[PDB]
Parts: structure tokens; C-alpha cells; sequence
């Protein structure tokens, strides 16, 4: 009911400023430009991460286990890993 | 083949398959409400109705 | 896997022709020949070897026998057209992958896009000028020739040079800015006075 | 294999392999009390206790969704420690970091716990998926053992036990059954078993140089039109 | 460089270096024998001498 709702009018905007119809064009363009730029910056951290986690280790340093490698080793081993461990344990620790 | 037959049905009305090239063609019924909201404008009536005949002095009417 | 055969068939199209099922019609490679590759002469030797093994190196049998075209290349232009319509961006992406491995600078890419979009912009204005000439023709002025590059004693307007100097001084006429005068809204005063007179 | 040939690969303007205090123009300089009027600094001595509280928060808030799985809690602890032990073992001199390494890591871990408190951290979602896939396989084995059936893992273990007896019964000249020989016996059985399963193609190229995909169908053309469904 | 300098001397008269493009420009002396063998033709005189002024009725003179 208040006069603040008059701002929703675009039929007669040419009677006050007629500026809204041109500024939102820039805002849509500015959003598109930042979409292309920011998506490039954030997404392109993967080639560095994919390379470092696979080539940055050296034999004169200790490679320490990360969180994901702790969970995968303990809670995501396959059947062959389970067999090979017990196969080594039964033959050498039990049966000698 | 099916989409080619369906495009044939549409292209009878659309005409030109390329974009930004032409307009579709639809024959509509003639009633009293044709152009009802532009009857006030004179230049719209002249552009729609009148095909003027060029004279020897080839100019737009003064 | 379980859903592999169903999904692979749903994703891509296979060849339905059995052109190579017929033995003697199979080509030796002499129908579509590569002419400029550096191993060109090795291709011809393999074609000759294929022709010699088919006749046990008695090529008189090939001369008397019937020669066939490459049936496997039939309707190949139509098949590529249908893939281009099915997935135009996927067809363009994979057909240009090897070419897009070499990426030009940001300047060259910007020049390609700028001159291409600038050419389309001039084409759009050229189309709009043709509608002006049609309105001029209907208004009663017969038109000899066409275009706006006046040969005679008239001023021309070439169109905005797509460089920042002219793009800062000039800008095209926005049709949406030509409006009905707002004094039209003052006719509504007649309605408010009539409603009060009629006791509405 | 292949080694980096550039001898100056790890050279920076601040020294060899220096990723703790890179060289820039606005370098840190001391402040003198007698000459300093006022100062605006955000450094403090609160990172130590914030480091302790952050570990307790991350541990306790993640254990909310473990459903009392004791093995998962102990596994998560080992993983959580590996995240907090980064500055203590890294090659980077975390004590020589530009503007305080302790503050930097504490603020970095607080961003992790904020995601943890909402149960949206990717390490959490990865843990639930890995644990569900693990328990589904353990439940499959339990149902086969209750039914008196032998699990696939026991069949290989029993098959591998009789292979060692057969090899050590024929190898009488030498009596040193090394772990190398024990390994290649199992791997020979593992390859044969892996090749027996109907697995999706993992390697790019099969026995020939050609790829093992569904797209690797070239001429000759010998397939007819696709047939429809049967009634 | 020498041939380029010599080409500069010629192009002061020839004008356009490309073939089938234009004509050379030579200013000649005005004497009584200019166009002496085409004085009979009237259309040659009108093409050389007269630059007619187009009117509103834009047509060649009847
Ligand atoms: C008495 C009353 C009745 C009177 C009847 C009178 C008429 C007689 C009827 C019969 C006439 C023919 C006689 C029998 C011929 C049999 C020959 C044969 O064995 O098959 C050869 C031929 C072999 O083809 P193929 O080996 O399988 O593959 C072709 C190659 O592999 C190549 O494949 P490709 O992938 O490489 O593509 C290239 C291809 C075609 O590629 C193209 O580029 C052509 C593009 C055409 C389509 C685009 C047109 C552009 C306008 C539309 C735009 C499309 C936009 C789509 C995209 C949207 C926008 C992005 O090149 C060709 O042109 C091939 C055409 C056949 C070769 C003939 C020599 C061609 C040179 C002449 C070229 C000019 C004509 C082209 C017409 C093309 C029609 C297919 O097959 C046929 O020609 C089939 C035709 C038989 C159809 C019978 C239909 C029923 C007949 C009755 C119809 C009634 C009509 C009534 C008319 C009324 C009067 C107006
Ligand atoms: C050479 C330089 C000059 C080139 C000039 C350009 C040529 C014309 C291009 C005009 C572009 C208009 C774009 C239309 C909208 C497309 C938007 C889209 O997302 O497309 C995806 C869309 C696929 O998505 P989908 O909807 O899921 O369809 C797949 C379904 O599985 C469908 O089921 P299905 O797979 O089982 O069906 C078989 C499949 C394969 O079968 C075929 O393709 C053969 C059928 C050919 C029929 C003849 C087509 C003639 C043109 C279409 C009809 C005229 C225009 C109709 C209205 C189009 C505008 C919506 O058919 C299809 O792929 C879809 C059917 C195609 C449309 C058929 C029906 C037409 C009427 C549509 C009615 C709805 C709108 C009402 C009218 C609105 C008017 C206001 O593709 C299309 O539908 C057609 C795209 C055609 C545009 C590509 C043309 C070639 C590329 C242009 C040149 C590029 C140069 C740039 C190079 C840059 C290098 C860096
Ligand atoms: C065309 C010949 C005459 C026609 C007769 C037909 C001849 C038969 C052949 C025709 C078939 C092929 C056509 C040519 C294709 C190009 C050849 C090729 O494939 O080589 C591989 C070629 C790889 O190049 P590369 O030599 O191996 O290595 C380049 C290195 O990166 C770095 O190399 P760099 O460091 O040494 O130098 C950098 C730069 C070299 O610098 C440049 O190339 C300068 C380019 C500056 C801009 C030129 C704009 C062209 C004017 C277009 C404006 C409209 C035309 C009308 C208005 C102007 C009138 C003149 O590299 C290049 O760009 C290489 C391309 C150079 C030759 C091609 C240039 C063609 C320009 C057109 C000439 C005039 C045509 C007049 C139009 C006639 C119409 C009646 O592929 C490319 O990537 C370059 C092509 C351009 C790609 C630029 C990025 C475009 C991205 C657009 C994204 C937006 C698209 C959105 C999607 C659309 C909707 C779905
Ligand atoms: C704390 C340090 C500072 C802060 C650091 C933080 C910076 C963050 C960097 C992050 C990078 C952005 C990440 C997203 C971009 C990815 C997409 C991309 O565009 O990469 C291009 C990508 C990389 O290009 P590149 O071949 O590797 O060359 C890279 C560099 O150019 C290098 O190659 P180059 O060495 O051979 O280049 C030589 C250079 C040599 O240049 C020079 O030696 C001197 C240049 C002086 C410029 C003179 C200015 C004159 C001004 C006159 C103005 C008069 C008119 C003004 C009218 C206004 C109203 C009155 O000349 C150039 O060619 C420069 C390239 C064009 C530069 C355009 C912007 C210039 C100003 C940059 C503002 C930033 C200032 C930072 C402060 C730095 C202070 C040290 O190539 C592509 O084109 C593929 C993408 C397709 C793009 C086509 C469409 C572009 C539009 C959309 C782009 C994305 C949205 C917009 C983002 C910003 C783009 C302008």
C-alpha cells in the first residue's frame, strides 16, 4: 500500500529516470565476465594438485600419509589385499 | 526421417530454416480487432495499406 | 558392466551397412587415395600388394574381372550432416580437437571474435537499410541500383569504424529510446473527472 | 625413468626450496618502543590453545555421525592426526613462515571445522561412502558364513595354501622359500582371477595397440541394422 | 633500391602500378590541333566539355 512499492513500476519509468533499463544490461555483462574469469581461477587448481600428489615425492624424504590415504588403506581395501596379507601371515607367522 | 517430416510440417509456416533471415507466414482471419491498438497511428496505416505509384519526378511525396 | 551395452548404444551411433560383407567388392584402397602424405608411395605399394595377392600376382585376372567402387563410403556426407544436427557442438568440438591443440594468443582470439562479430553487426545494419529502401519504395520513390554507396553527388555514411576512437564518440541509435511523449498520461485526468461526475 | 634436468629447479630469490618466507619488497622490520606512538596488529599468542580446541572440536563433531563405530573412530583419529601433524614434519620450515606460521595454520583449520560442524566437509562425505561400501562387503561375507558357504577370500587362501605345499614338495634341492617366490605365486593367481571377472576395461590398449573401448570399431563394416525388442 | 627509385619516376605519370586498374596522367599543351580528327563528332565534344547539372526531375535531357 505504501509508496515504496512504486519502485516495481516499469511501465512509466520513462517519466522519472529511464536509467534502470540500461544499467541492468551492464550488470548482466559484468556477471558474465566474472563467471568466465572466476570459474577459470578456481577450477584450474586441479592440474597442479593432480601433478604434485603424484610426482612431488622423493626418496630422500619421508612421504607422510594423508587423511584420504588412511581411510582408503584401512576401510577401502579390496579382496586381493585382504588375501595377500593373511596369506603372508598364515605362511610365515603361523606355518613358518 | 521422422524429424525431417516434422520439419516439413513446420517449414510450411516458418519458411526460411536459417535464423535472422526471414519471417514466418500465417494467414489469419480478418476481424474488427485487427491492429486495434495501433489505429491511432497514421504512419502505420500508410505503410500497411498504401502502395504509392512513383512519378517521373521520382520522390517521396512532399 | 551391467548397463554398459545399453548405455554405449544409447550414447553413440554405429554403422548399419554391411558393405564389406561381400568379399570381392572390398576395396584395395584405389578409390580414395591420399596424394600428399609423406608416405604416399608406401600407400601405393600396399594397394599394389593387395591387388597382387588377390590374383596370385596374375594381374590379368584383375583386368578381366569387374572393378567396384568403395561401397563403405556411400551416403557419408548425409551421415555427417545428421550428426552435426544431432549434436552440433559435440561434432565441432571433436572435429577441431587436433586443430585446437595449438592455441593462439589472447590477442589473436580477440581479433577473430572482434572482426567476426563486427562483420555480423554490419550485416545486420545492411539488412535494416534494405527495409528502409523497401519503405521508401512503397512510399512512392522508385529505386535504381541498390545500397548506400552513392555513385553520384550525395553524402555517404560508411558505418562506424570498429576501433575505440569512433566507438567512444559515436553510438548507434537505440530504437527503444524513442518514446511516446509522457503528456499522453495527462488525458487520464478526463477519466478521473468523469468518474466523479457520474458518482462512481 | 625421467628426472628433472634443470639444476636450478628449486631456486627462489629467497633460497633453495624456500616456500616459507618468499622474498618481497615490503619486508618485515623491527619496531622500537621508545619511538612508536601507536600500532595496528592482529598477531597474538592464542594460536596454541586454539590449536588444541580445534582438534577437540573436529574430533568430537565428526564422531557424531559415526554411529558408535569404534574402528571408524580409531581410523578417523589416525587421519585427523595426519592433518594436524603437517607443520611438525613438513620440509617447509613452518617456524620461519612470513608472518607467523602458527596463526596461519590455526585459521586454516578453523575453516575446515566450520564445514565439519555443518556435516558438509568432503572428508566426511568421503568417509561415509567408503564405510558404507566396506560394510556392505563385510555383510556379504557374514551372510555366506552363516549359510555354511565358503567366501571367495577363503577359496583363494585355501587354493594358495595347497600351491605352497606343491612347490615346497618339489623344491627339495633348496629349502629357502623366500617371500619373493611366495608373492609371485599369489600374483599369478590374482591375474588369472582378475582376467576371469567381467570387469570394465581399465587399460587403454588391449593385446594389440588398439583401444579397448566400444568406439574402437573400424572397418570392415559387418553389422546390420539394429533389431527391435521381442514380444 | 635503384629499380624502386626508377619506378618512382615512372609512377609519377602512370599512377596506378596494377594493370587494368586506371590510366596514366600526362598534362599536355593546348593547341589548335587538339582532338583535330574528332571535331566532327558532337557526342565527343559533349563528353569532354560539358558537366551537366542534374535537376529535380532526375533524368538525362530528352
Ligand atoms: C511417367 C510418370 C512418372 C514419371 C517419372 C519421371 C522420373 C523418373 C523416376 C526415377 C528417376 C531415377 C531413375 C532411377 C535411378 C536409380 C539409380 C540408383 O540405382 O540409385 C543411385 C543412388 C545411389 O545412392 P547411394 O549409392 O546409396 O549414395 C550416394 C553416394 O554414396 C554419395 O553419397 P554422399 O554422402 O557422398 O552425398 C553426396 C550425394 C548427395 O550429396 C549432396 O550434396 C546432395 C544434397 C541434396 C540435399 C540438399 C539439397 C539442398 C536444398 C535443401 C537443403 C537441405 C537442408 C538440410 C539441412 C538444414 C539446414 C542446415 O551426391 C549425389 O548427388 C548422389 C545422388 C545420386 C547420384 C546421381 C548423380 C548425381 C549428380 C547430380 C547432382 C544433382 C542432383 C542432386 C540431388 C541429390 C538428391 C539425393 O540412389 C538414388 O539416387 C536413389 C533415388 C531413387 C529414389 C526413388 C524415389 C521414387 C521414384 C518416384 C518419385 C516420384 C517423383 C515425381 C516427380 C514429379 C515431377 C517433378
Ligand atoms: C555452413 C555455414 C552456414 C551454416 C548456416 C547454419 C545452418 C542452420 C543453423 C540454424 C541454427 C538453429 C539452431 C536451432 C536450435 C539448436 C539449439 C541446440 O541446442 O541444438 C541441439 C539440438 C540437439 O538437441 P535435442 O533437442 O535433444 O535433439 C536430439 C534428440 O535426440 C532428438 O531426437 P532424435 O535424435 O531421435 O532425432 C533425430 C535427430 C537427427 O535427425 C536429423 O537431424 C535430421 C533432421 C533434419 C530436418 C531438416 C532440418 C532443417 C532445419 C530445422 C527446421 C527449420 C528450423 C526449425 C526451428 C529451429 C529453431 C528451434 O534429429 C535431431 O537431432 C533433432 C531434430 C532437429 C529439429 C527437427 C525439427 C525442426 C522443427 C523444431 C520445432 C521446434 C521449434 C518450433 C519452431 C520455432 C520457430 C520460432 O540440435 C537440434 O535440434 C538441431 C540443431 C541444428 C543446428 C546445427 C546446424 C549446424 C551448425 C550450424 C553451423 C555452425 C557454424 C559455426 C562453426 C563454429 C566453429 C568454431
Ligand atoms: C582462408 C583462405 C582463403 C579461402 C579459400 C579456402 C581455402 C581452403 C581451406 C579452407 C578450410 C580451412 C579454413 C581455415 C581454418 C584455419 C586453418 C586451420 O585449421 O589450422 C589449424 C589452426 C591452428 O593454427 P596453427 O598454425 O597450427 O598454430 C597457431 C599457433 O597457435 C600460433 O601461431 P602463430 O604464433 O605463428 O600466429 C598466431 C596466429 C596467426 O595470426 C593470424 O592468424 C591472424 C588472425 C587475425 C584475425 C583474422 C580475422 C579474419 C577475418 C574474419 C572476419 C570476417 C571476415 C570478413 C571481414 C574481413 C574481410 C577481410 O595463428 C593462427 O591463428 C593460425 C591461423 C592462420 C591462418 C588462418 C587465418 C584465416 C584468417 C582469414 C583470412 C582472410 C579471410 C577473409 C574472409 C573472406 C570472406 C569472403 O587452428 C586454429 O586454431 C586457428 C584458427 C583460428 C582459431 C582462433 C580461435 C577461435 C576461437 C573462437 C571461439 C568462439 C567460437 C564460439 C563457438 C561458435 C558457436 C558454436
Ligand atoms: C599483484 C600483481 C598484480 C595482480 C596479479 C593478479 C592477476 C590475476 C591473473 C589471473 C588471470 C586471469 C584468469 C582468467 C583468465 C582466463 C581467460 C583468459 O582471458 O586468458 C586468456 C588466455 C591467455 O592468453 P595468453 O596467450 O597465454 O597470454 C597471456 C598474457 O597475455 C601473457 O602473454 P604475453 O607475455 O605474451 O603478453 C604480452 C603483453 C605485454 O604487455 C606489456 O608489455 C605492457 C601492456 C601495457 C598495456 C597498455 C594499456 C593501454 C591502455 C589504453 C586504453 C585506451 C582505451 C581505454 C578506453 C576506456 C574508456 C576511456 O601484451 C599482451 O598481449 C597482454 C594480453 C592482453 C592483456 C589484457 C589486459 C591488460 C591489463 C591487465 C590489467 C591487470 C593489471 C595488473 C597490474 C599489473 C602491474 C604490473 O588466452 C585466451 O585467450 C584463451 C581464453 C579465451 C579468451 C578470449 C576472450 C577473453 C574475454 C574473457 C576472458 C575472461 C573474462 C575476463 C578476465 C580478464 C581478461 C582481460
Amino acid at each position: 500500500i505504501l509508496d515504496y512499492l512504486f519502485l516495481l513500476d516499469l511501465n512509466d519509468d520513462l517519466t522519472r529516470k529511464a536509467v534502470f533499463e540500461q544499467v541492468i544490461i551492464f550488470i548482466f555483462i559484468y556477471c558474465t565476465m566474472n563467471f568466465l574469469a572466476w570459474s577459470t581461477v578456481v577450477e584450474l587448481i586441479w592440474p597442479t594438485h593432480f601433478f604434485n600428489r603424484r610426482h612431488s615425492s622423493s626418496q630422500e624424504f619421508i612421504r607422510f600419509r594423508t587423511y584420504t590415504e588412511v581411510l582408503l588403506k584401512i576401510s577401502a581395501y579390496n579382496d586381493f589385499f585382504y588375501v595377500l596379507n593373511n596369506y603372508y601371515y598364515n605362511q610365515k607367522l603361523i606355518l613358518k | 526421417f521422422v524429424m525431417y517430416a516434422f520439419a516439413a510440417k513446420v517449414l510450411d509456416h516458418l519458411g526460411n530454416p536459417f535464423p535472422f533471415s526471414g519471417h514466418g507466414q500465417i494467414v489469419a482471419a480478418a476481424d474488427r480487432w485487427n491492429h486495434w491498438d495501433v489505429r491511432c497511428y497514421d504512419n502505420v496505416m500508410k505503410a500497411l495499406k498504401y502502395i504509392r505509384i512513383p512519378t517521373v519526378q521520382n520522390n517521396i511525396p512532399e | 558392466s551391467l548397463h554398459e551395452k545399453m548405455q554405449t548404444d544409447y550414447l553413440w551411433v554405429k554403422d548399419h551397412s554391411q558393405a564389406d560383407s561381400w568379399a570381392k567388392a572390398r576395396t584395395h584402397g584405389y578409390n580414395y587415395i591420399a596424394h600428399t602424405v609423406p608416405n604416399k608411395k608406401e600407400r601405393y605399394e600396399m594397394i599394389w600388394r593387395s591387388m597382387g595377392k588377390s590374383t596370385d600376382w596374375e594381374l590379368e585376372k584383375f583386368r578381366l574381372g569387374k572393378k567396384f567402387p568403395d561401397r563403405g563410403n556411400k551416403r557419408r556426407w548425409f551421415k555427417n550432416l545428421f550428426r552435426l544436427i544431432k549434436n552440433p557442438m559435440g561434432y565441432i568440438f571433436w572435429k577441431t580437437y587436433k586443430a585446437r591443440l595449438a592455441k593462439p594468443s589472447l590477442i589473436v582470439t580477440s581479433m577473430f571474435i572482434g572482426f567476426t562479430l563486427g562483420f555480423i553487426k554490419l550485416k545486420a545494419q545492411s539488412i535494416a537499410y534494405s527495409k528502409k529502401q523497401y519503405a521508401t519504395l512503397r512510399a512512392g520513390k522508385n529505386i535504381e541500383g541498390s545500397g548506400q554507396v552513392h555513385f553520384g553527388y550525395h553524402d555517404q555514411k560508411w558505418g562506424m569504424p570498429a576501433i575505440p576512437m569512433f566507438q567512444l564518440m559515436y553510438y548507434e541509435l537505440p530504437g527503444n529510446s524513442i518514446v511516446v511523449n509522457p503528456c499522453r498520461n495527462q488525458n487520464y485526468r478526463l477519466y478521473f473527472e468523469m468518474r466523479k461526475k457520474l458518482g462512481i | 625413468g625421467y628426472k628433472i634436468r634443470n639444476k636450478s629447479i628449486f631456486w627462489t630469490r629467497a633460497g633453495w626450496k624456500n616456500n616459507w618466507h618468499p622474498k618481497n619488497f615490503n619486508a618485515p622490520r623491527p619496531s622500537y618502543g621508545e619511538f612508536t606512538m601507536g600500532i595496528r596488529c592482529r598477531n597474538d599468542h592464542h594460536s596454541f590453545l586454539r590449536y588444541v580446541q580445534t582438534y577437540r572440536n573436529m574430533s568430537r563433531h565428526c564422531k557424531q555421525y559415526f554411529l558408535g563405530d569404534k574402528q571408524l573412530e580409531e581410523t578417523f583419529i589416525l587421519g585427523l592426526r595426519s592433518l594436524f601433524l603437517v607443520p611438525y614434519d613438513s620440509q617447509c620450515l613452518t617456524d620461519q613462515i612470513k608472518h607467523g606460521g602458527e596463526r596461519r595454520f590455526v585459521d586454516q583449520l578453523d575453516r575446515d571445522f566450520e564445514l565439519i560442524s555443518y556435516n558438509t566437509h568432503p572428508y566426511q562425505l568421503f568417509t561415509y561412502t567408503v564405510r558404507n561400501e566396506h560394510l556392505a562387503w563385510k555383510n556379504e561375507q557374514y551372510e555366506k558364513i552363516q549359510k555354511g558357504e565358503k567366501t571367495f577370500e577363503q577359496e583363494l587362501l585355501d587354493y594358495l595354501d595347497e600351491q605352497v605345499l606343491a612347490e615346497k614338495a618339489k623344491l627339495r634341492d633348496g629349502q629357502n622359500f623366500s617371500i619373493e617366490r611366495m608373492t609371485e605365486i599369489a600374483l599369478h593367481v590374482f591375474r588369472k582371477a582378475r582376467a576371469g571377472k567381467v570387469r570394465p576395461a581399465q587399460d587403454v590398449r588391449g593385446p594389440d595397440g588398439n583401444v579397448n573401448d566400444f568406439l574402437e570399431q573400424r572397418r570392415p563394416f559387418e553389422h546390420p541394422n539394429p533389431t527391435g525388442v521381442t514380444h
